[PDB]
């Protein structure tokens, strides 16, 4: 019931938001992404952390690790904040401040 | 005492790692847990002094 | 994370862990340049946290840790408390990272960016490693 | 920016 002390990485795959709401349904939103089921799980202490992807040899921020299963359940999907729905939101904050 | 007193603490789906309160009407006393972020439940305090006057030997 | 691996020291340079004054983490996050970091809505930070980037191990003390100040904390306007939509904060760093080699930053996708599903994507972080 | 100095593994 404690965390980690080595920071952990791992990997999995993004879905549809059509396979992901298989099973969250409509809870499922816009700016929410899935990415799991593949047999790892994010879970407490993990959330705002990434879920980064390798865009032209770059890793890319591609969402924020939001909510999911209640017992970090690695058959059901991660849902993360989906980043490129927010961006526009990024942008305007720091090009202000 | 209102009966959401009685209710066990209620973490959450979201996934981060927050120090609650809840009321643990079997001990009759305030204890601390890890709430997910969202979603919460009435017993939930941010202080464990709230958590007493609110549920406070329920 | 559960079932992951542990990671390679520094190989992930942008994750920052956000800890409350007494030292114990909540949250992680990630940083976007030498002043901001991108963290989930509901970890509900302040400007009483603080931002420690460069660890990897939290419970060796020998490590070139930076461990900056909250400015302002940048709650999205749209997010729901209930829906937990629009799930993002950004953070506005009272004083710089100053990039190393172990405290980079990552690069942000474009809104008009499309991540086709089954790209094998990679999470980080310090959560529970079993529920 | 995503270009790390020490390459990350198994990923």
């Amino acid at each position: 019931a404690n965390t980690p002390d080595r920071l952990q990485q791992a990997s999995l795959p993004l879905l549809s938001n059509t396979n992901c709401k298989k099973y969250w349904g409509t809870k499922i939103k816009d700016a929410m992404i899935c990415a799991g089921a593949s047999g790892v799980s994010s879970c407490m202490g993990d959330s705002g952390g990434p879920l980064v992807c390798k865009k032209n040899g770059a890793w890319t921020l591609v969402g924020i690790v939001s909510w999911g299963s209640s017992t970090c359940s690695t058959s059901t999907p991660g849902v993360y904040a989906r980043v490129t729905a927010l961006v526009n939101w990024v942008q305007q904050t720091l090009a202000a401040n | 005492r209102p009966d959401f007193c009685l209710e066990p603490p209620y973490t959450g789906p979201c996934k981060a790692r927050i120090i609650r309160y809840f009321y643990n009407a079997k001990a009759g006393l305030c204890q601390t847990f890890v709430y997910g972020g969202c979603r919460a439940k009435r017993n939930n305090f941010k202080s464990a002094e709230d958590c007493m006057r609110t549920c406070g030997g329920a | 994370i559960v079932n992951g691996e542990e990671a390679v020291p520094g190989s992930w340079p942008w994750q920052v862990s956000l800890q409350d004054k007494t030292g114990f983490h909540f949250c992680g996050g990630s940083l976007i340049n030498e002043n901001w970091v991108v963290t989930a809505a509901h970890c509900g930070v302040t400007t009483s946290d603080v931002v420690v980037a460069g660890e990897f191990d939290q419970g060796s003390s020998s490590e070139k840790i930076q461990k900056l100040k909250i400015a302002k904390v940048f709650k999205n306007s749209k997010y729901n408390s209930l829906t937990i939509n629009n799930d993002i904060t950004l953070l506005k760093l009272s004083t710089a990272a100053s990039f190393s080699q172990t405290v980079s930053a990552v690069c942000l996708p474009s809104a008009s960016d499309d991540f086709a599903a089954g790209t094998t994507c990679v999470t980080t972080g310090w959560g529970l490693t079993r529920y | 920016c995503g270009v790390p100095a020490i390459q990350p593994v198994l990923s």
